[PDB]
């Protein structure tokens, strides 16, 4: 109720910037997202699940920027809705539709991606699975469901501003149905749990159980490549029967009895043979009963909590080569890795009668202690989930990023908005460029999906010059 | 709430 010291407005100047941002947006979205859904359509190597879901954020992007940059580039110039109530309920539910299966799309990228950890088959991404069809199809039929609100809720009001006559479309203050009456007033936190809050919530934890079955399959192609995959029953250096990675099964000489233990631990009738997966599985136990030990050891508990998953790592694999007391001999290399001195260490570790007997094992450990990655124990496995992991880290990063700032520009203008000040009317020509800026920002995620695939895709990256050739 | 309903119609839509 209390006047103000100023007219709400917008700086031509601001006006006449935006609009060329707009317009960069615009062109280089359109052209962008038909080229990354020509080059999947085109190329029958990129015809598989992961990338239908990467068609449908395309869609998706390609649907908002086609709504949302030409209508508020007009909404911010000529400062009029001259398109009747059809196109003022029309227009933000296919915004809020368009927007809705992108970040579903985001989200069951995420999902399958987790998934397909498991299998190698999978995680190289071969052929379209079958139940995703059926996906699509929810995703864009629940993003248009969730869509409804917004289009039976606007309307085009006529006021009396200071005098001049105004065309608004906007949502309704009151509405008939109770429901709706209740949309209207906590629309922006919907907006704001629903389409940023709880797609970066979900992916993110899906991306973290991914890499966390990445991290198992890195350290088993370690353990592999030192000390050696063995599928049928052998004798180790003392005589014992082992298989697989190292895994002891008797000390019993009778072969028949060391079969019947490998059978109890596979949970199968193996006839001394197993399979790669059955010396995973078994190795993965492996693993946690040897962390256990770690985690129960007074001297390489503290260096083993200090230490990242790679280093660690490093650290499980001299473990397995020589014990939990062997390895708490090395009393001032692991001091110096806790310290995070990793080159005094590496240097200090190749002293080693350890270094002596077994370089080549020595220097991929020591090289994985000094530098933190996997780059001794480079892979084609390791590849193929090394550019799955960048793939959807990235997507969902450019999603945070251009939906952070409108997102931001609502929920600031919910707490910190109060019409009984005097001086609050001349915040929201803050707010006005706020607004306008983060629809050119959440149109840039239709622009960058396609770098982001370019920078850390192969495939992509050959796919996309195909089609600019 | 009408200094709110002008600022409406400025903004976007969203
Ligand atoms: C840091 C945030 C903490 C986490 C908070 C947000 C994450 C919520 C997780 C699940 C609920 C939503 C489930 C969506 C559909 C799940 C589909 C599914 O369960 O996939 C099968 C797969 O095998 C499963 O391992
Ligand atoms: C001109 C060509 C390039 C020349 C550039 C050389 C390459 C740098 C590589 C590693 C940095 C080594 C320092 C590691 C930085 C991390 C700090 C650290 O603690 O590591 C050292 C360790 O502490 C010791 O005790
Ligand atoms: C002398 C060197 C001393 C220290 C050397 C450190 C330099 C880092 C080098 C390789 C890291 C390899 C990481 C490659 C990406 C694997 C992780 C991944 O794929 O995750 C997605 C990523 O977040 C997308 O930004």
């Amino acid at each position: 109720p209390p006047p103000c010291q100023g007219p709400i407005e917008i700086k031509e100047t601001f006006k006449y910037i935006n609009t060329v941002v707009s317009c960069l947006v615009f062109v280089l979205g359109i052209i962008g997202n038909s080229t990354l859904l020509y080059i999947i359509y085109k190329n029958k190597c990129m015809r598989n699940g992961p990338n239908i879901l990467i068609a449908s954020l395309a869609l998706g992007d390609l649907l908002h920027i086609v709504i949302a940059i030409p209508i508020n580039v007009y909404k911010l110039l000529a400062e009029d809705w001259p398109f009747g109530a059809e196109m003022c309920k029309l227009v933000p539910f296919i915004q809020k539709a368009s927007v809705g299966i992108t970040v579903l799309s985001l989200c069951a990228l995420s999902i399958d991606r987790y998934r397909a950890v498991a299998s190698w088959s999978r995680i190289k991404g071969i052929g379209v699975p079958k139940w995703t069809a059926v996906e699509i199809v929810l995703i864009w039929v629940v993003s248009v469901v969730l869509a409804v609100p917004e289009a039976i809720g606007f309307d085009i009001i006529t006021m009396d501003y200071k005098g001049s006559y105004l065309r608004i479309c906007l949502l309704h203050p009151v509405q008939k149905t109770a429901f709706m009456q209740f949309y209207a007033t906590a629309k922006d936190w919907w907006l704001f749990s629903f389409y940023f809050c709880l797609p970066l919530a979900i992916t993110a934890f899906f991306y973290t159980l991914m890499t966390c079955e990445m991290l198992r399959k890195n350290i088993f192609e370690m353990l592999r490549i030192d000390e050696g995959l063995r599928l049928k029953i052998y004798k180790d250096t003392e005589g014992y029967y082992t298989i697989g990675i190292g895994h002891l099964l008797t000390k019993s000489p009778s072969l028949n009895a060391a079969k019947s233990e490998l059978d109890k631990a596979i949970g199968r009738n193996t006839n001394g043979v197993i399979t790669k997966d059955e010396a995973e599985k078994l190795f993965n136990q492996d693993v946690d009963a040897a962390v256990r030990g770690i985690l129960r050891n007074a001297k390489l508990k503290p260096v083993y909590d200090s230490l990242d998953a790679v280093r660690r790592a490093a650290l499980i694999n001299m473990v397995f080569q020589m014990g939990e007391t062997g390895v708490a001999g090395f009393t001032n290399s692991l001091r110096m890795l806790q310290q995070k001195r990793w080159d005094e260490a590496a240097v200090n570790l190749a002293k080693s009668r350890w270094y002596n007997q077994t370089p080549n094992r020595a220097k991929r450990v020591i090289t994985t202690f000094r530098t933190g990655t996997w780059d001794a124990y480079l892979n084609d496995h390791l590849k193929q989930r090394r550019e799955v992991a960048k793939t959807v880290f990235c997507l969902v990063l450019v999603f945070a990023l251009c939906w952070l700032p409108l997102h931001l520009a609502r929920i600031l203008k919910l707490t910190l908005y109060n019409q009984n000040d005097p001086n609050r009317c001349e915040l929201l020509s803050f707010l006005l460029v706020l607004d306008y800026i983060g629809i050119n920002m959440a149109s840039l995620n239709s622009c960058a999906n396609p770098i982001a695939l370019y920078l850390v895709s192969k495939r992509f990256k050959n796919a996309f010059k195909s089609a600019l050739c | 709430d009408e200094e709110a309903v002008y600022f409406a119609h400025l903004d976007i839509i969203w």
